[PDB]
Formats: structure tokens, C-alpha cells, sequence
């Protein structure tokens, strides 16, 4: 039942549910069937070369924007502010929405 | 059959065995069961199945 | 069968079983809840199905090995077998004395 | 099932299939505790950003997350 | 059709499979091999000694 | 079995410095894990053991 | 030792292994499926700590 | 394997389904090392007037 | 599963009509 769950829930469709069926991220799930039950093959998402840059995450720090107490962001510094996700590196246009 | 005095049934094939010395006659395998078998009055081997 | 169409179901990016949406698109959206779309550019697209390609026959090649994948499954047919093993030697085993 | 006496052994090499049994059967138990408490670790284990440059006060202002992170431990 | 009802206890049993006893192969021969001719040791020759 | 090691907690109102703002070329991990869905299936006549 | 890992994977709001969001910003987050942002105002933010 | 979905759902990351590990809401989650098992609080979001 | 089922790959993502049951006959 829990391979039904992972062949319903990770196999065949996609997931909302983060941590369920390995670890990480989860970026393509397969299945090829084994002798005494199947196994599968879960694709885990592993970043190489770290970098780092500063970050003030609940923008308490220099309302640019006139009075912005947002949130919900990342942050890099040099252009405005930026957003960054938590895998890749990258200056966004600007905050989310 | 009734070899000797052990009973049982089963099938015999003669393959030409080795090894066994003077005394020791009959084969029995790791679980008490008879598993190869000389007979006295030929020197001919055999394997039960 | 079932498996390969299990597999194939989401194999044809034209039409498929797997939320009915194309596979080189859901390759950059299971991604999209951690990975941003404009980074993988179209770009690491290439690159990931290439490194799939790359896992792919290392999951052939790393395969032959004494992997964990094998680990269990040589430990169940032989969780098998010692079971009825210890279930033959039962047979011969003289509980009463003669 | 025997003292020590020898006389207990020599009945019980007769049942010699329950004694491997049972040793086996408690080993699986055994293993069974075994992964899964590793999988209970692997589970927490698996987090990360235990950097060390680690201090035993409170910075992020929900309190007591220092003094209740381990107190409630020597209660139960 | 005989044995199936002699299993389940009951007249006309219900669908599926049902293993029956097995009917291991009837031996044939009543063969048997002992030692060949030996004299007559007479343990009454000793128990009435 | 893990323990992770990294630098520079707890930092003022620029909070911290990302260990993971990665750029890199991503690996994929294979990672294959097996699981169970079926004993060996086994029946036993009752008589003939 | 690894429950205070967990628990203090998400006790650094600079570097926090619970998907990466600062702690003091996550609790806005699960009420905010329910209870709405602007309504915490950051003012119950206190009133929750 | 309960405990396994729970902390590896309620308490690592978020939730985006509703009713688990608990009832109504989930605030927060957190996690302490107990004998013979771990245990957890589960915040639970109440109203009052 | 549409029969008008060829054995070659048309979507970029490569071997998965060669791996899709070569990991099979390893196993």
C-alpha cells in the first residue's frame, strides 16, 4: 500500500506533498517491474558548486518601494532586491507578485 | 525395496561412484535420508531417488 | 506490460497518462516547485535529459555492481529460502525418541 | 526452556529446528526495529545547516526554542 | 467431481481451486537385497549354554 | 550514519550567508530503491508434509 | 542529538533546512491557508510567540 | 512508517493537504526525543470569542 | 497505449525506449 501510494501518488501523477518518496526534491519518477516486487528509480534533484551572497529575508531593512513591508522573498543584493529560489542562483525582474 | 534392512521405495541409477572405503556403505545425505547405497554382493554403486 | 505501459504512458508528450501533460514540459515543472523556468532557460532542458541519458546507462552500468537495489531483493529470496529450509530440516528432526 | 544441566541439552538437540527458529524469527524483529529507527533518523537526520560559526541563546524572537528544545527531554 | 465433494464437506461445493491429496507414483517390484548365504551363529547355543 | 557541517549562523538584520545558492550544473542522482510487493506465493497439503 | 537537528533546522530563519523559509516568516504561512495576512498584522506574530 | 509520514510531512516541510496529524489546523510542528518513541506537539489553532 | 507502438524514441529524453526494459533482463 505504500508501493500503491508511490505508484498512484509518485509514478503516475505529479506531487504537491514535498517530502514523500525519497528526499530532496523529486524531479521525475519511473518504475520497471523486479523479480518479488518492483522498484523504482527516483531521480533526486543534487546541487554541485555552492556559492553564497547575503540575504534579509522579511524586508525589514530599506523600503525602496514606498512602504514595503513585503515578504516571501529571497534576497541578493547589487540590483534592487531580488528573489532567488532555493536551488539556482538568480536576480528575479523584481518580487514575486 | 528392503536394502539391508532400510526401507523405502524410489528409483535406482547406477553411476560408477568412488570413495567408499572398506566399511562405509551406505550414502545418506545431510537430512537422514538415504541418498546412495552399495550393495555387498555385486561392489556396485547406486543413487536413490 | 503494464509497467512499459505504465511507462510509455507518460512516453508520448502528443498523449498521455500522466495528468495529460507532455513529458519534456513536466520535466520543467516538478523542477518549478524548487527550480525557477526562466533559469533552466530552455538550456539545462538539453542538459538534463543528457544527463539522463547519463544516468540512464550509469543506471545500466552502476547496476552490475553489489548495489542496494540488488541488496534487498537477494535478501528476500533468501528470506525465502532459509525459511523453508529451516522448514525442511523440521521434516527430519526427531521430536519423539525413536 | 533448559537449566544448565547437561541433561537438558541433549533433549534439546532433538528439537534443534525450534531453537534456529526462534533465533531467526527474533532477528527479523530485530532488523525490523533496526530500519525503521534508522529511517527515523534518516528522516531528521537528513536536515541540515548545523553550522557550527552553534549558540545556546535564542536570536529569532519565538521564544524559549533554546530552553524547550531539550527541557522537556529530562522531564519524561 | 467425486473427491472435490469429499473435501469441502459438502454436496455441489462453490467455484475456484481446490488442491486435492497428490497421488504419489504406485511402486511396481518388491525387490529386495540382503547379504548372501551365512552360516547359522545359534544364540541358543549360547543362551542354553 | 549523517551529520552536515556548514558556516556562518545566526547573523544580524542581513540574515546569514546561503550555504545553497547554487549555480551549478545539475547532477541527478540515480538513488534506486527497492521495494517489497509480494511474498514467494506457498501452499502446503497438510498430508503429504 | 538529530531531534535538536531537526528542531533547529527550522530555528534559523538565516539558514533553515525546513524548505528553506525563515521560521518567523513560516508562521505566517500555514495560518495564511486559513487566516489571512494582513489580519496577523505582524502585531498577532507577537501575540503567537 | 505514520511517524515516518509525519515527520517527514508535518514536521520538515509544510502541509498543503488538510486534515492530518491532527485536526482543524496545523500551526507549527515540533519534535522531542521520548522513550520508546518520539513524540510530538502538535500546535493546534484554536479560536476563542 | 495507441497501436498506430513504434520501438524508437521521438521526445529528446533519451534510452527511454532502450531502457524502458533493458534494466528488465540486468534484474
Amino acid at each position: 500500500a505504500q508501493a500503491i501510494e508511490k505508484v498512484n501518488e509518485c509514478v503516475k501523477s505529479q506531487t504537491t506533498r514535498i517530502n514523500f518518496c525519497g528526499n530532496g526534491n523529486h524531479i521525475l519518477s519511473l518504475v520497471q517491474n523486479a523479480p518479488y516486487g518492483l522498484y523504482f528509480i527516483h531521480f533526486s534533484y543534487v546541487p554541485i558548486s555552492f556559492t553564497t551572497a547575503n540575504v534579509s529575508p522579511g524586508l525589514c531593512i530599506s523600503g525602496d518601494r514606498g512602504l514595503a513591508p513585503k515578504a516571501g522573498y529571497f534576497v541578493q543584493d547589487d540590483g534592487e532586491w531580488k528573489f532567488t529560489g532555493s536551488s539556482y542562483y538568480y536576480p528575479e525582474p523584481i518580487t514575486d507578485k | 525395496y528392503d536394502l539391508y534392512g532400510i526401507t523405502g521405495q524410489g528409483v535406482f541409477k547406477e553411476v560408477k561412484a568412488d570413495y567408499y572405503n572398506s566399511w562405509q556403505t551406505l550414502l545418506y545425505d545431510v537430512n537422514g535420508n538415504l541418498n546412495g547405497f552399495r550393495d555387498l554382493t555385486t561392489n556396485k554403486t547406486y543413487t536413490i531417488r | 506490460g503494464y509497467t512499459t505501459g505504465a511507462t510509455a504512458a507518460a512516453m508520448f508528450p502528443p498523449w498521455s497518462a500522466a495528468a495529460g501533460v507532455p513529458f519534456s514540459l513536466s520535466v520543467q515543472y516538478r523542477i518549478n516547485g524548487l527550480g525557477v523556468t526562466m533559469n533552466v532557460l530552455s538550456e539545462n532542458q538539453k542538459m538534463i535529459a543528457s544527463a539522463f541519458n547519463n544516468a540512464l546507462g550509469a543506471i545500466q552500468d552502476g547496476f552490475d555492481a553489489t548495489n542496494s537495489a540488488l541488496g534487498k531483493i537477494q535478501s528476500v529470496v533468501n528470506a525465502n529460502a532459509e525459511a523453508l529450509n529451516n522448514l525442511l530440516n523440521q521434516l527430519s528432526n526427531r521430536f519423539g525418541a525413536i | 526452556v533448559c537449566g544448565d544441566n547437561t541433561a537438558c541439552r541433549q533433549q534439546l538437540v532433538e528439537y534443534g529446528s525450534f531453537c534456529v527458529n526462534v533465533n531467526a524469527i527474533l532477528n527479523e524483529v530485530n532488523n525490523l526495529l533496526d530500519n525503521m529507527q534508522l529511517q527515523v533518523a534518516s528522516a531528521l537526520m537528513q536536515g541540515v545547516t548545523i553550522s557550527s560559526r552553534s549558540t545556546c541563546a535564542e536570536d529569532g524572537n519565538g521564544p524559549s526554542a533554546i530552553r524547550g528544545r531539550s527541557a522537556i527531554e529530562d522531564l519524561l | 467431481t467425486s473427491e472435490i465433494k469429499c473435501k469441502t464437506q459438502s454436496m455441489l461445493p462453490s467455484t475456484g481451486v481446490y488442491e486435492l491429496s497428490g497421488y504419489t507414483v504406485q511402486p511396481v517390484g518388491v525387490v529386495y537385497r540382503r547379504v548372501a548365504n551365512l552360516p547359522a551363529c545359534n544364540i541358543e547355543e549360547w543362551l542354553t549354554a | 550514519p549523517y551529520t552536515p557541517m556548514l558556516v556562518n549562523d545566526s547573523v544580524q538584520s542581513v540574515d546569514g550567508l546561503y550555504e545553497m545558492q547554487i549555480p551549478t550544473n545539475f547532477t541527478i542522482g540515480h538513488h534506486e530503491e527497492f521495494i517489497q510487493t509480494r511474498s514467494p506465493k506457498v501452499t502446503i497439503d497438510c498430508a503429504a508434509f
